């Protein structure tokens, strides 16, 4: 009876900036959604950072899902890139997969 | 010759030049043609390209796709599309290349169930492909008879089925490399029926211990790096007469169990760096084995963590022969 | 002694005719209370630049005046979000300069054959020698289509020989072709499917920068002759680090840029005449590159080759034609690279691991 | 005051894991004390010397006092002679002499022709390329020159005047061997494998033997103990008659045997 569809992101990941060496967080949320990772410039983030919180919107009826990632200075200076430490995530679905905004941490 | 592309030679250059279409003008004396880093869509596929036989290896990477390219050249052997955003895959548009060998979808949005089933089983021809950092949950199930090189690493894969590596027998390497992956998650005997298997590689996922029944009929090559092994079983290793390269690094291995690696005769190298080793009586076999090993197997990693007393040091040497152990 | 906060050019002057002799050069901070801007800035005091002598070494020295501009431009940054000073110690020394190991040979004239070592097991490969450092170390990469990521260490020339290997670094990206050079203790490997220069450290083991090649073709889209996506090539010289590639607004001709090798920078750019398709080879002397022409297995009515026929100077900016002869005993030429220090080119030539002697002129201009 | 050839080196004492991967540890072998002068390796960072009072404080971590050097030290040639610590200045061929009793410097030698920062230091490297040993026949500097092919050069300098007391010339290079210590003006080159070399299985032995009285060198196997694989720096105290061996992060000490085969 429920509707089918590609997981709908609505709290896309926002840019982040390192203040007094205190690590910030970055905030994901997507619907439907089951299982919620990050890909830190190319490549995936281990499970044990990933902080999960399954909490069903009043809102909305199909199922929410949010999950949390600390980004620490050190994992920033030692990064030594082409481009800025950026984060982006990805939900999955009964039919497929998609993508959300590159939060760049400075 | 198109206009905005600028050809030479025997090669048509159409890579970084904003294009959102394939030029028009191509001519029947081209080999090699690189559309690479544009912003061609999947729908800006004109079908005259299907007619061009002569083309025979198409780079697209780093566009801005959605689906498999339709109506592409009939005679093609390699094909690059890596970097882009494919997220579907169809039956008719692999039916198209039947003489497909090599192909790269690299960095892609790949998921399960996006993939028709058997779209890759049509590319009859298709050795080598690859399927690397996509949003695979788990290994498809429609895969090439006569495929000699599956990668399939840096994805989500947790469960593998024992029908998905079904009429793999031609199959030589296997990467299945950063992933979240466990003990739990692998079929009884799923790797078995690939005796054509030269390499198979697990590093950077969650195993408890080393997949049982493995083949050990052409199999050289096993590296199973970062992973949280507590121990290997006598079973994990045996049959494997043929194994010259073995890699058990960074995992969480205190004590080996005698008689592991009895079964290994080929064996030429064999890496143990970063592991808790705790030094007691079980290592006392490990000490007397490498002493009088041949200068055919080099064996290094092994350095011991616990106790305190005996912390840091190299299993290779004994001091006051183990202490009061023996 | 002098002193200089961040993006501000110090001023280094020796009275008379004499030379700068730098002693102890840091770039970072030491002493909190030297700079005042802000103090979220001043809380980390423990900033250090190892390079920062190898740096105004190149420059300050055998000179009487120097301005080296202490930024992003002369000085890679150690940590962001901290201002940075530099404290540079110097003496007055005469004017007497150090000859041969920094100094040009001349205009290349001929290029004979050397040793033989081994017949190698892969077909394409190469092999270099780190000249800043007075070892007899002897790097070794084989290369093998999608699937090069091992650099293996040889202690001396005979170990290279017997195959006795001294380490095996671990790459963490993949290597695109046969184009990689040494220079001071690290590795300016190129990257699989992108047009970035990979700095890897071998003392460290870690990567310490990535430089995009701005407009650079990659991934056998612009490769030499035989192909094996040798896109770029990193040659070494009496001027330093060079990167040769091509470009489509130069139409696939040969663009030759000098790489700072501390701050990861193009320090100018020149475009050729000839194509890199079209050439099998090319290594830089002096800042002259020198094309490489040569006959490969299966060539259909065609004997032309084993020739060098381009001739570029980048303190110039002219080009010749040239008929230099090459030596091409076997027909797969991979990789060729030439060494300042001992004047010999490292060339990998169908399985076989070969060295090459070279000649040159009297007079260079 | 010789005791002879020597045979065998063993093990003998563990003091304690420090937190460097580099690093030296020598006892002034001229004064009768107890006193244990520390030396911790950190690239272009070293600049202090710490005293101990006895082993007892050297295992527990109570340091007696710290003299702060006023040049920066290059490499783990770290030696003390007669209450005077002798070492190598950074980016420079210059022994540094630094009276401990009065905490200034008391001279500079230049020691001619010989390779400085990582120009020719030891197997693992770290700016080793000049080492300092002390023997019952007085203060002795291993090196290596470009004239001699990058090969070990011994000369015995003076520890008042800084000068060079004669040059002796080997045949073993410096970047294959992994320490070097004088024993009654022979030298005792040490050959081992290190850390992060998978390749390598080989045994550790002492291969090279170079006497200056007979100017005669000699092959040799005498087995090296190694517990550990990034031997730092090995130093000999002829009053003890034993090795200060710093392997990897630990700290220990060597036992040796003599022979009465000498002319
Ligand atoms: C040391 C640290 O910052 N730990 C954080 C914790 O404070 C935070 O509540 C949690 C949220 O998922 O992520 C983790
Ligand atoms: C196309 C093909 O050959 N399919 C074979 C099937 O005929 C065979 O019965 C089965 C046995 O396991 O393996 C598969
Ligand atoms: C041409 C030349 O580079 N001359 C000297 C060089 O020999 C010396 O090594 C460097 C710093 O020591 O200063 C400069
Ligand atoms: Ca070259
Ligand atoms: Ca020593
Ligand atoms: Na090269
Ligand atoms: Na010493």
């Amino acid at each position: 009876s429920a509707p089918g569809t590609l997981p709908h992101f609505i709290e896309e990941p926002e840019d982040a900036y390192i203040i007094k060496s205190n690590p910030i967080a970055l905030r994901c949320k997507a619907r439907p959604a089951m299982q919620i990772f990050f890909k830190c410039n190319g490549e995936w983030v281990h499970q044990n950072e990933h902080v999960s919180e399954e909490s069903l919107d009043e809102s909305s009826g199909l199922k929410v899902r949010e999950v949390f990632i600390n980004v620490t200075r050190q994992q920033v200076e030692d990064f030594h890139g082409p481009e800025d430490y950026w984060c982006q995530c990805v939900a999955w679905s009964h039919l497929g997969t998609s993508k959300s905004r590159k939060a760049s941490v400075r | 010759c198109p206009s905005v592309c600028r050809c030479d030679r025997n090669f048509v250059y159409c890579n970084e030049r904003s294009l959102t279409s394939v030029p028009l003008g191509i001519p029947e004396g081209v080999t090699v043609l690189y559309l690479h880093n544009n912003q061609i869509n999947n729908a800006g596929f004109p079908a005259e390209l299907h007619n061009v036989q002569s083309v025979h290896t198409v780079y697209l990477y780093g566009n801005q796709l959605d689906e498999f390219p339709m109506n592409l050249p009939k005679n093609v052997r390699v094909l690059h599309l890596q970097e882009n955003n494919i997220q579907t895959i169809s039956r008719a548009a692999l039916a198209q290349l039947l003489k497909l060998e090599e192909l790269h979808l690299d960095d892609n949005s790949i998921s399960t169930v996006g993939v028709e089933d058997g779209a890759f089983r049509e590319a009859i021809s298709l050795k080598l492909l690859f399927l690397s950092k996509n949003h695979l949950s788990s290994v498809p199930v429609g895969l090439p008879v006569d495929l000699q090189e599956l990668r399939v690493d840096e994805n989500r894969i947790a469960v593998i089925s024992d029908m998905a590596f079904q009429n793999l027998t031609s199959l030589e390497r296997l990467i299945v490399d950063g992933n979240l992956l466990t003990n739990k998650g692998i079929a009884e005997g799923t790797f078995s029926h690939l005796t054509k298997l030269k390499e198979f590689s697990i590093v950077r996922n969650s195993l408890s211990h080393p997949p049982p029944d493995l083949p050990g009929t052409h199999l050289i090559r096993l590296y199973l790096q970062d992973n949280q092994i507590n121990h290997i079983p006598l079973t994990a290793f045996a049959n494997l007469r043929k194994l010259e390269r073995l890699d058990i690094s960074n995992n969480q291995l205190r004590m080996l169990t005698q008689g592991v690696f009895d079964h290994l005769s080929n064996l030429k190298q064999l890496t143990a760096r970063n592991n808790p080793w705790f030094c007691d009586c079980s290592i006392k076999w490990v000490t007397e084995w490498l002493k009088y090993i041949p200068s055919s197997l080099n064996v290094r990693g092994f350095m011991c963590q616990g106790p305190e007393q005996v912390r840091g040091m190299a299993v290779r040497e004994l001091n006051m022969n183990l202490l009061s152990c023996p | 002694r002098e002193l200089s906060c961040e993006s501000y050019p110090i001023e280094l002057r020796c009275p008379g005719t004499d030379v700068i002799m730098i002693e102890s050069a840091n770039y970072g901070r030491t002493d909190d209370k030297i700079c005042d801007s802000d103090p979220a800035q001043m809380e980390n005091i423990r900033c250090y630049l190892p390079d920062a002598y190898k740096i105004m070494s190149q420059r300050c020295n055998n000179r009487t005046q120097c301005a080296v501009v202490a930024g992003p431009d002369v000085f890679p940054d150690p940590c962001p979000g901290t201002y940075k000073y530099l404290e540079v110690q110097y003496e007055c020394v005469p004017y007497k300069v150090e000859q041969k190991v920094f100094l040009c040979p001349g205009l290349l004239k001929g290029v004979y054959q050397s040793e033989h070592l081994f017949e190698s097991d892969h077909q394409s490969g190469a092999w270099c020698k780190d000249p800043l450092q007075a070892s007899d170390k002897i790097y070794y990469m084989p290369w093998t289509p999608y699937r090069t990521d091992t650099l293996t260490e040889y202690s001396s020339k005979d170990d290279f020989i017997a195959g006795r290997p001294t380490t095996t670094y671990k790459l963490p990206h993949r290597v695109d072709g046969t184009g990689f050079v040494v220079y001071d203790g690290a590795l300016f490997f190129n990257k699989e499917r992108t047009r970035n220069i990979v700095k890897f450290d071998l003392r460290t083991r870690i990567k310490s920068g990535e430089a995009i090649i701005a407009n650079a073709n990659y991934h056998d889209t612009s490769p030499y002759r035989w192909g094996g996506k040798s896109d770029i090539d990193l040659a070494v010289d009496e001027n330093g680090l060079w990167v040769i590639y091509a470009t489509e607004q130069n139409n696939g001709k040969i663009v030759i840029s000098q790489l700072n090798p501390y701050t990861l920078r193009i320090e100018g750019t020149w475009d050729t005449a000839y194509d890199k398709r079209s050439a099998s080879n090319a290594f830089m002397i002096c800042g002259i590159l020198y094309v490489v022409k040569s006959v490969y297995e299966d060539d259909d009515n065609e004997a032309t080759g084993n020739k060098i026929d381009y001739i570029y100077n980048t303190d110039q900016s002219k080009d010749s034609l040239v008929d230099v002869p090459f030596p091409n005993s076997y027909q797969y030429i991979a990789a060729v690279d030439y060494n300042p220090r001992d004047n010999l080119l490292y060339v990998w030539n169908n399985y076989h691991v070969v060295k090459y002697s070279l000649d040159f002129g009297p007079l260079d201009g």
